[PDB]
RNA sequence: GCAUCGGUUCUGGCGGGGGGAUAAAGGCCCAGGGAAUGUGGCUCCUCCGGGAGUGUUAUAGCCCUGGGUGUAAUACCCUCG
RNA sequence: GCCAGAACGCGACGAUACUACCCGCACGUUGUAGACGUAUAAGAAUAGGCUCCGGCCUCGUAUCCUAGCAGGCGAUUCCUCCGCCGGCCUCGAAGUGGCCGUCGGUAAUUCGCGUAUUGCAAUUUAGACACGCGCGGGAUCAAAUCCUUUGCAGACGACUUAG
């Protein structure tokens, strides 16, 4: 019986901040998304949701799960990298953590 | 600047065979099988005609092309050995000490070994080992002479080679001490 | 599309004594028509007493291939300068249009001799109609009978952005 | 692009130094990389400026204690790609620890990584990259000429693995074999017009 | 400036290390190579040291000053009761070198060895065997005999463990001394079916070794204490009226 | 004499042969300038399969195993058109192996959410025949 | 969170106008002139695939010079939405 | 060959009291540089290869798997696919796979009942390893240090011995 799963969101990284060679700026953050590789397929995740869920110690209201929330703001580079905004910018430990990218606002 | 195409050709004899796979030359013939193995050698063989072989290189350089009439020779040379084999001689050369040479066919090997002795009157006794497929003989014809045969030109002149190095002068004028072991023919077994 | 050939017409200001000056016509390859002027007064400063202050430019019109599709040998005149002395050249070269040819021959002689732009004259450009007129055995063995080649060991065209690929290409395309 | 669990990479044909720069970015990324058969790397030039490198290279020791402090000289074929990596990587902050701990190397194929499926990088293969007519030389015979001695035990081994996957590979052809032969049989059967559908459909 | 006068350097640096050996017992760090083609024998041997004396010999070596006469030279002596073999083991081939996976013993061990494995042995129960020694009498030993089929189809180097009689010295100590000996010899079938067949058995020095033969000797020398250079290293002594 | 060579055969590029360029489109070759560039055009009527006359760069092309017969050095658009609709190149095209996966990758690329759920349900039909006949074979040994 | 707006900015697509040799080419049609990396024929050498001569469109075609369709199309530069 | 032996490198073996050990079950008072279909084993050449022997190769742009309350309860219908156990073989580079049997589940076809109200979005609290705790069953009855002693050892610790 239903030999399927349940996935609605696409998978992406968390790579670095914005920075030059040797000053970094937090507010802003970098994503990596799978499967796309040119400026021309990341137009279409511009303006996205993009959550990153974690694990803490203790029970706040029924749970022991953050999310911190953001979008997509302007692709980055010649490759389909983007460039997003968090509501706090991410912790910077997750360099190479995984996100979700949403499909929240459609067409 | 670079040459568009090059080529050159080889021609086979009715009483051999010649098979070429992944650029490893086997030539079979009345004498005995011989081997190469020419892999590191960007060229194109090809069936010219019946009994004709080709070679090419396509876009080659100067440098590059210079190979291509190189190994012509080294593949036509394996026929040569095959259907009429090489055979070289040497000649003894002294002044005053006598040179005795002693040869035997070892059996656990196979190969034929080769002993000096008293050249210019040293106690030493200097042994060398000939290369497979490679026979000696002392000579009958005339006095002072070796005679070397086989099908590999390759291994025929390298064992030669050996014989004549090992016999030196040292610490003497050269030009006035000439003695030592010397090639003197180089001809076919057959004619 | 880097380079254009142009006419350009000059002539010294009319005075009193003389009115009525003489017309002076060159062929000048550049990537616009800024430069096209500016080398117009470099070449007739070396030729004859005018200025670019005591004269004035009368016409700039675009030179076209007649036939930009047939294919063509050409050769071409220049003299050069090299870090001690200057010499005079003749080379070669097979395309469909002058400005093909001295766009190669650009590259061509920064490649060979490390000459630049700045140390280069264009004498003469001209088309070789006989096939007899061939010089250069370079040339020659493109314009042979019955021509034709294969292509061995041709690499694959793959896509950076894919790594890991899992079987091992081929080179016989 | 891809996010896989694991990836394993041959080491056989890829330049050392063109492979190492891919595989330091995608440690750094967060991908975690298995290579084997580190003694059939490749490098470029003549096998006699190899030597001379790893000359110089020996060379260099601490003058006033050399057992503290000094570079210490790996010999073995996966320890020296595993220098080669590690120049590229920020090794000394706690970022790059943590990225090396993403990788494995190894000499042969040990028995966790045959029966998998072994990728190739083609940004990094010698014969998509190197101009017919230079010359190469071999990770593994550089190796064996500077001090390392366990040379002919991975040869015996790895010759005991392929007569393993040669039986292997045999009950994979018959595998095929029937399974062709069972479409043929139930293609003509049954299906009147769930052939032309999926036909028309691509597939 | 350069040193005015040349002189070699006092001592030699391959023996750097000048700090106490790990083990009293001295240790072999490499055995002859094997010969499949000989047939199977023990290469090593183990005594106590009791001193030295002097013999009289007629020498031979022709075109020496002293040929066919008499010398005067110093010997040394060696004590050597039977050794008793206890068990084997077996090793393999790895690409990170030679490991042991399985050692099996003997039924019936000697009180000697078992002092071996204790530290307070007159306060202890003594049962350093004995669970070890029941696999003999359940399903005729098919374990025993299960781990000496493993060693002749993967081990490529077989050795055997032996152990001093140290009561038939004069000697206070009763605790026996214990080691690995190679067998060199025929084939890996051969080592095992020899192996086994001295367990508890003596074994005596004449079977090992024989006259007019070369040998090697490996033990820990004689200790002084903490010790300055001019007898540690052998440099000059400086001058009569050196302060400090 | 006896004789055994096994080596490659490339393709030849020649006046007459068939090229294949990076979106779909075929030309022939009517000059050969270096061993880089040639001069090629394929008036075709399938407006999906011709081009216009110009120099094409080698390494953005592929040999197809089609050669127009007796197309001689230089001719122009009007006796190409000739040649090309005589000898049939467009219906030679149309069976190649390489024809037939474009058309294979067009139709997959084409599917709707829809059409996707279907072809899961049809394959599965045609799967079940699949299992009860390689069982059949594979318990008769 | 969504909808309708204001300020700034990044990025896609579509419809027109003007210029130059009133683009240059090019397809089709008309008239004249040439040659060769010479098509078909004719001759000789090999049947062993072919090669060598001869000469101007034939059973292929190519290059120059004028004219018509034609205020043709398209590229490039500028410009109104 | 010869010297040292990583005090955060590894292997084999002996005996293991204190529920320290083994098995089964059920929980979370917990940790993890970061599950969400975490699915894919020939070797070799690249100026050559694969094969069912018919043919095939730019291209993983592939193949497998994929529907049902986060996936219910019945029927029609089918003999496919999956899993826990047990028995035989097999596996040594850092030990793995295959065959068989019982049992449990199961849209390839076609239907009948149930779903609401989480109120127009808010991680889909879901995996795998470790660790802790509580039961119910088995198995087991050990050593080390101080102390006295030795002198093959020694500044003191440490070391070779005996009780
Ligand atoms: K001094
Ligand atoms: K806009
Ligand atoms: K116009
Ligand atoms: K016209
Ligand atoms: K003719
Ligand atoms: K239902
Ligand atoms: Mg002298
Ligand atoms: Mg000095
Ligand atoms: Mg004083
Ligand atoms: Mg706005
Ligand atoms: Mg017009
Ligand atoms: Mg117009
Ligand atoms: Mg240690």
């Amino acid at each position: 019986p239903s030999e399927a799963g349940h996935r609605l969101y696409v998978k992406g990284r968390h790579l670095s901040y914005q920075r030059g060679r040797r000053n970094t700026h937090p507010k802003t953050s970098l994503i990596k998304i799978e499967g796309v590789d040119d400026t021309a397929a990341a137009n279409f995740y511009l303006g996205k949701r993009v959550a990153y869920v974690y694990r803490a110690q203790k029970e706040v209201r029924g749970t022991k799960i953050r999310v911190i929330w953001g979008k997509i703001t302007r692709p980055h580079g010649n490759s389909g990298v983007v460039r997003a905004k968090f509501t706090h910018p991410l912790p910077a430990r997750s360099f190479g953590a995984s996100v979700r990218i949403m499909l929240y606002p459609s067409s | 600047m670079r040459y568009i195409h090059s080529e050159e050709t080889i021609p086979v004899p009715e009483n051999l065979k010649v098979s070429i796979k992944s650029r490893l030359v086997t030539v079979e013939g009345p004498r005995g099988k011989l081997q190469k193995d020419l892999s590191h050698i960007a060229v194109n063989f090809s069936v010219v005609k019946k009994g004709v072989i080709g070679l090419e290189i396509h876009h080659g350089s100067r440098k590059d092309v210079a190979a291509l009439r190189t190994v012509r020779t080294i593949i036509n040379n394996m026929i040569i050995g095959v259907t009429k084999g090489f055979k070289y001689k040497m000649r003894y050369v002294y002044a005053h000490f006598p040179i005795n040479v002693n040869v035997e066919k070892n059996a656990e090997t196979g190969c034929y070994e080769v002993e000096i002795r008293n050249f210019i009157g040293e106690k030493i006794v200097r042994k060398v080992v000939m290369a497979p497929g490679v026979e000696v003989e002392i000579s009958k014809a005339q006095k002072d002479e070796l005679i070397l045969s086989g099908n590999s030109l390759e291994a025929v002149s390298q064992s030669a080679a050996d014989i004549q190095q090992i016999c030196k002068v040292r610490n003497k004028d050269i030009r006035k001490f000439l003695d030592g072991i010397y090639v003197s023919e180089k001809g076919n077994i057959v004619e | 599309g880097r380079l254009q050939e142009y006419q350009v017409i000059g002539r010294h200001l009319p005075t009193e004594a003389n009115p009525n000056p003489a017309l002076y016509r060159m062929r000048i390859f550049a990537p616009n028509e800024v430069v096209a002027k500016s080398r117009f007064w470099y070449f007739l400063r070396g030729l004859k007493k005018v200025k670019k202050a005591t004269g004035e430019i009368v016409s700039v019109n675009v030179i076209s291939e007649k036939h930009p599709l047939k294919v063509k040998n050409f050769g071409i005149w220049l003299r050069y300068d090299s870090r001690s002395g200057t010499h005079n050249m003749y080379k070669e070269y097979r395309e469909t249009s002058r400005v093909a040819a001295v766009e190669a021959m650009y590259a061509d002689m920064a490649a060979r001799h490390r000459a630049r732009f700045r140390s280069i004259h264009i004498l003469k450009v001209v088309e070789l109609e006989k096939t007899e007129d061939v010089k250069r055995p370079y040339i020659k063995q493109l314009v042979a009978k019955n021509l034709s080649f294969p292509l061995p060991h041709r690499v694959p065209k793959i896509s950076t952005k894919k790594i890991f690929s899992a079987k091992r290409p081929s080179t016989f395309s | 692009s891809s996010f896989e669990s694991v990836v394993v990479i041959d080491g056989k044909g890829h330049l050392l130094g063109r492979l190492a720069s891919i595989v330091a970015k995608q440690l750094l990324s967060g991908q975690k990389i298995v290579v084997v058969r580190c003694e059939a790397l490749n490098i470029s030039g003549e096998f006699f400026r190899a030597k001379l490198k790893y000359h110089a290279y020996l060379r260099k020791m601490t003058r006033y204690n050399p057992t503290r402090g000094g570079p210490f000289h790996f010999r073995a074929p996966s320890r020296i790609f595993y220098k080669a990596v590690r120049g590229m990587i920020p090794h000394k902050t706690a970022r790059g620890a943590a990225a090396l701990e993403r990788l494995k190397v190894f000499e042969g194929v040990p028995p966790p990584y045959d029966k998998k499926k072994k990728m190739v990088v083609p940004q990094a293969l010698r014969v998509l990259r190197l101009q017919p007519g230079r010359k190469y030389c071999t990770v593994g015979r550089l190796s064996h000429e500077v001090g390392w001695k366990y040379q002919d035990v991975v040869a015996r081994l790895e010759e005991r693995r392929k007569a393993k996957g040669a039986a292997y590979y045999e009950r994979k052809k018959l595998a095929a074999r029937q399974l062709s032969e069972a479409k043929k049989a139930a293609a003509a059967k049954v299906d009147p017009k769930v052939s032309e559908a999926l036909a028309a459909y691509g597939y | 400036s350069h040193r005015k006068y040349e002189a070699p350097r006092h001592g030699s640096l391959a023996f750097l290390p000048r700090k106490r050996a790990a083990r009293h017992r001295g240790r072999v760090k490499s055995f002859p190579k094997d010969d499949p083609k000989k047939p199977v024998h023990l290469t090593a041997a183990m005594g106590y040291k009791a001193g030295m004396t002097t013999i009289v010999r007629d020498l031979d070596r022709p075109g020496a000053k002293a040929h066919k006469k008499e010398v005067v030279e110093a010997v040394t002596i060696i004590d050597c009761p039977p050794m008793v073999v206890v068990g084997l083991v077996g090793y393999i081939e790895t690409p990170r070198g030679l490991r042991s996976l399985t050692t099996v013993w003997a039924e019936h061990l000697s009180d000697e060895v078992k002092r071996r494995f204790y530290k307070n042995w007159y306060k202890s129960k003594k049962k350093a065997f004995t669970k070890y020694a029941k696999k003999y009498a359940e399903n005729n030993g098919a374990s025993i005999t299960r781990e000496l089929e493993r060693i002749k189809k993967y081990c490529t180097v077989v050795r055997v463990l032996a152990h001093t009689q140290i009561r038939k010295t004069p000697l206070k100590q009763k605790k026996a001394h214990l080691m690995e000996i190679q067998i060199n010899g025929g084939s890996v079938a051969d080592k095992v079916e020899f192996g086994r067949s001295l367990f508890e058995k003596p074994v005596t020095i004449d079977t090992i070794f024989e006259k007019d033969e070369m040998i090697d000797v490996i033990a820990v020398t004689k200790g002084h204490g903490f010790v300055g250079v001019t007898a540690r290293w052998g440099t000059k002594k400086l001058p009569r009226k050196t302060h400090k | 004499a006896e004789i055994n060579v096994e080596a490659t055969s490339w393709r030849r590029v020649e006046v007459g042969r068939v090229l294949k360029l990076e979106n779909g489109s075929l030309a022939a070759i009517v000059e050969i300038i270096d061993h880089k560039r040639v001069l090629a055009d394929g008036p075709s009527s399938d407006p999906k399969l011709a081009t216009p006359r110009g120099i094409v760069p080698l390494s953005r092309a592929l040999l197809t195993p089609i050669v127009i017969p007796k197309l001689p050095r230089g001719a122009r658009t009007g006796a190409v058109k000739k040649a090309w609709e005589a000898y049939g190149v467009d219906a030679k095209w149309k069976e190649t192996n390489w024809a037939k996966k474009q058309l294979q990758q067009e139709r997959r690329q084409s599917l709707t959410d829809f059409d996707r759920f279907k072809v899961m349900r049809l394959k599965k039909q045609r799967r079940f025949e699949e299992r009860k006949a390689l069982a059949k074979i594979k318990a008769a040994a």
